[PDB]
Protein backbone atom coordinates (compact mmCIF):
# COMPACT_ATOMS: atom_id res chain seq x y z
CA UNK A 1 0.00 0.00 0.00
CA UNK A 2 3.11 2.31 -0.62
CA UNK A 3 4.31 4.42 -2.56
CA UNK A 4 6.34 2.36 -5.18
CA UNK A 5 9.29 4.09 -8.21
CA UNK A 6 7.40 3.81 -11.44
CA UNK A 7 8.89 3.85 -15.06
CA UNK A 8 11.16 6.54 -16.42
CA UNK A 9 9.88 9.50 -18.21
CA UNK A 10 10.14 8.88 -21.96
CA UNK A 11 11.00 12.84 -22.29
CA UNK A 12 10.80 16.11 -20.97
CA UNK A 13 8.50 19.33 -21.73
CA UNK A 14 10.13 22.33 -20.98
CA UNK A 15 7.60 25.50 -20.95
CA UNK A 16 8.37 29.33 -20.86
CA UNK A 17 6.27 32.08 -22.35
CA UNK A 18 7.93 34.27 -25.41
CA UNK A 19 6.92 37.20 -27.49
CA UNK A 20 8.06 37.98 -31.21
CA UNK A 21 10.09 40.45 -33.40
CA UNK A 22 8.72 43.19 -35.40
CA UNK A 23 10.28 44.89 -38.95
CA UNK A 24 13.51 46.58 -38.55
CA UNK A 25 12.92 50.12 -39.53
CA UNK A 26 15.86 51.86 -37.42
CA UNK A 27 14.25 55.08 -36.75
CA UNK A 28 17.23 56.93 -35.87
CA UNK A 29 16.51 60.14 -34.79
CA UNK A 30 13.24 62.84 -34.81
CA UNK A 31 14.97 65.79 -36.30
CA UNK A 32 18.31 63.49 -37.49
CA UNK A 33 21.95 64.03 -38.37
CA UNK A 34 24.19 67.16 -36.72
CA UNK A 35 22.48 69.81 -38.94
CA UNK A 36 24.58 72.24 -40.29
CA UNK A 37 25.31 75.80 -39.21
CA UNK A 38 24.34 78.76 -42.45
CA UNK A 39 24.21 82.09 -43.64
CA UNK A 40 21.67 84.37 -42.53
CA UNK A 41 19.62 85.65 -45.73
CA UNK A 42 20.73 88.93 -47.42
CA UNK A 43 22.80 90.04 -44.01
CA UNK A 44 24.29 93.16 -45.61
CA UNK A 45 27.55 94.93 -45.02
CA UNK A 46 27.53 96.83 -41.34
CA UNK A 47 30.55 99.06 -41.91
CA UNK A 48 31.63 101.40 -44.22
CA UNK A 49 35.00 103.10 -45.10
CA UNK A 50 35.48 107.10 -44.28
CA UNK A 51 35.50 109.03 -47.00
CA UNK B 1 43.61 120.47 -47.29
CA UNK B 2 40.17 119.36 -48.51
CA UNK B 3 37.02 118.67 -46.34
CA UNK B 4 34.61 115.94 -47.20
CA UNK B 5 32.58 115.96 -44.16
CA UNK B 6 31.69 118.19 -40.96
CA UNK B 7 29.00 117.29 -38.79
CA UNK B 8 29.50 118.01 -34.78
CA UNK B 9 32.07 114.90 -33.48
CA UNK B 10 33.33 114.36 -37.09
CA UNK B 11 35.71 115.61 -39.67
CA UNK B 12 37.29 113.84 -43.05
CA UNK B 13 39.40 116.52 -44.11
CA UNK B 14 42.08 114.73 -47.06
CA UNK B 15 45.62 116.60 -45.88
CA UNK B 16 46.66 116.12 -49.88
CA UNK B 17 50.93 116.43 -50.80
CA UNK B 18 52.02 115.54 -46.46
CA UNK B 19 54.44 112.75 -46.17
CA UNK B 20 53.71 110.03 -43.37
CA UNK B 21 55.99 110.93 -40.78
CA UNK B 22 54.12 114.23 -40.32
CA UNK B 23 50.56 112.62 -40.71
CA UNK B 24 51.52 110.31 -38.20
CA UNK B 25 52.60 113.15 -35.99
CA UNK B 26 49.24 114.75 -36.39
CA UNK B 27 47.46 111.38 -35.55
CA UNK B 28 49.59 110.74 -32.32
CA UNK B 29 49.14 114.17 -31.30
CA UNK B 30 45.34 114.13 -31.39
CA UNK B 31 45.25 110.95 -29.59
CA UNK B 32 47.79 111.04 -26.89
CA UNK B 33 49.05 115.31 -26.83
CA UNK B 34 45.73 117.54 -27.01
CA UNK B 35 44.96 118.95 -23.64
CA UNK B 36 41.60 117.72 -21.66
CA UNK B 37 39.55 117.92 -18.34
CA UNK B 38 38.24 114.36 -16.48
CA UNK B 39 37.63 113.98 -12.73
CA UNK B 40 40.80 112.78 -11.45
CA UNK B 41 39.89 112.72 -7.26
CA UNK B 42 36.66 111.63 -5.62
CA UNK B 43 35.82 111.94 -2.30
CA UNK B 44 32.68 109.42 -1.19
CA UNK B 45 31.29 110.81 1.95
CA UNK B 46 28.49 108.08 1.93
CA UNK B 47 27.89 105.18 -0.37
CA UNK B 48 25.30 102.74 0.38
CA UNK B 49 24.92 101.32 -3.56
Amino acid sequence: GGLTCASAPQGTLRILEGPQQSLSGSPLQPIPASPPPQIPPGLRPRFCAFG
Amino acid sequence: VDVVHMDENSLEFDMVGIDAAIANAFRRILLAEVPTMAVEKVLVYNNTS
